[PDB]
C-alpha cells in the first residue's frame, strides 16, 4: 500500500509478511516454520590487509527495512 | 563449453492449450500447492480453489480462462470433489490459472489455518500497533503497517471459522 | 434517428475487436469474421428504418 | 546488466553432481521478448502466458 511509496521493493514486503505470518503460528509449530525465516546471511569482501569488510548496501533484518 | 540450463533437469512442464482446438468438459482442477520450492500439493485433482488476489476474491474452477494472479497475505480454501475442505493461509506470492485445467500457486509461506494461533495473534498485533505509534520514521511506520494487516487478517481469517 | 442506435453499435462491436486482437493477436481472422456478421445484422435494422423512410418520404 | 547468471551444482542422484545454470534477463530484454512472444507467432508455447 504506502511501502511502495518509500523505495521498499516487493520482496522486502514479502519477508516482512513470511515473518509476521509465522509469528502467528503456535509456539508448537513456531519452530518449523521459523527455521524458514531467519536471517542468516551477510555480505563481505576480503579487505586489503587479511580481513573482510562488511557491505552495507542491503539490509539483513526486517527491523531495519 | 556449453551447460545445462537448471530447468532441463525438471520432468514436469506446463502444458498449454493450442488456441485453435477444440474445447473439452473437465470437472478436476489440477492443482499445485507451492512453498519455498516445495510442493503441499502436487497435480492434486480438487473440485475448486479459492484464491484472494490483489483486486479480489477469485473462485477457480475447471476450464478458467487463462490468469495470473498476485495474492496477498490471505487464506485459500481448496476444495476436493469429496466435498472435504482444506484451508491454508497464505503469506504472498502468485497463482497461475491456465485453461488446460491447471492452477499452480506458487507462495513464499503456506501454513495450514489450524497450525496459526488467535491467541498469540492479538497481542502481537497489540505490541506493533504501540511501535506504529513510536515508530521513528514514515518507512518504519509502513513496515509495521505491513505486519498489522497480515495480523489482523490472520485474526479475521480465525474468526470466520 | 433509429440510425444514431445502429452507427453507434457499430462502432461498439469495432471497439471491442480492436481490444480482441490485441489481446489474441493469433485469433484475428475468427474475429473480424464474427464482426463483419454483427456489421451486417444491424445494417439489417438499419435498412429495415431506412425502408419505413422512404415509404414515409416518397409516399 | 545484461544478465544475471547464477551457475550451481544440480544433484542428479548420490554420485551424479552435474553444473547447472539459471540465466535471468533484465526487465528491459525479457519485456521486449515477452512482447514477441505474444504478438508473434514466434514462441508459440509462451504466446498465452505472454499476453
Amino acid at each position: 500500500s504506502s511501502w511502495r511509496d518509500h523505495g521498499i521493493s516487493y520482496l522486502k514486503y514479502l519477508n516482512v509478511c513470511t515473518e509476521t505470518l509465522h509469528s502467528t503460528v503456535k509456539e508448537s509449530r513456531r519452530a518449523k516454520y521459523e527455521r524458514w525465516s531467519k536471517p542468516c546471511y551477510t555480505a563481505q569482501r576480503p579487505d586489503g590487509a587479511g580481513g573482510q569488510e562488511t557491505i552495507d548496501k542491503v539490509p539483513i533484518h526486517t527491523k531495519d527495512y | 563449453h556449453d551447460l545445462p540450463e537448471g530447468f532441463e533437469f525438471m520432468e514436469h512442464k506446463v502444458v498449454n492449450k493450442d488456441i485453435h482446438a477444440p474445447h473439452e468438459n473437465l470437472e478436476t482442477l489440477r492443482l499445485t500447492l507451492t512453498r519455498q520450492d516445495e510442493f503441499l500439493l502436487r497435480e492434486e485433482p480438487v473440485k475448486c480453489v479459492t484464491v484472494t488476489g490483489t483486486n479480489g476474491e477469485y473462485g477457480i474452477y475447471p476450464g478458467h480462462a487463462y490468469k495470473i494472479v498476485q495474492l496477498n497475505p490471505s487464506p485459500l480454501t481448496v476444495e476436493y470433489t469429496d466435498g472435504t475442505t482444506k484451508k491454508y493461509f497464505v503469506s504472498g506470492g502468485f497463482a497461475h490459472i491456465n485453461n488446460e485445467g491447471s492452477c499452480d500457486v506458487n507462495t513464499v509461506e503456506c501454513t495450514l489455518l489450524d497450525d496459526l494461533d488467535l491467541a498469540i495473534a492479538e497481542k502481537e498485533l497489540a505490541a506493533q500497533q504501540a511501535a506504529l505509534g513510536s515508530a521513528k520514521d514514515d518507512k518504519a511506520k509502513s513496515v509495521v503497517e505491513i505486519r498489522i494487516s497480515v495480523i489482523e487478517a490472520v485474526i479475521a481469517a480465525l474468526k470466520h471459522h | 434517428i433509429a440510425l444514431a442506435g445502429v452507427g453507434l453499435g457499430i462502432g461498439t462491436i469495432f471497439g471491442n475487436l480492436l481490444v480482441a486482437c490485441a489481446r489474441q493477436p493469433n485469433l484475428t481472422k475468427m474475429l473480424f469474421n464474427y464482426a463483419i456478421l454483427g456489421f451486417a445484422l444491424t445494417e439489417a435494422i438499419g435498412l429495415f428504418a431506412l425502408m419505413l423512410a422512404f415509404l414515409m418520404l416518397f409516399s | 546488466a545484461d544478465r544475471y547468471q547464477v551457475i550451481f551444482n544440480r544433484f542428479v542422484s548420490a554420485g551424479v553432481q552435474r553444473n547447472a545454470v539459471y540465466n535471468i534477463p533484465s526487465y528491459e530484454k525479457w519485456k521486449e521478448d515477452l512482447a514477441d512472444a505474444a504478438s508473434s507467432d514466434n514462441q508459440k508455447n509462451r504466446y498465452l502466458f505472454a499476453n
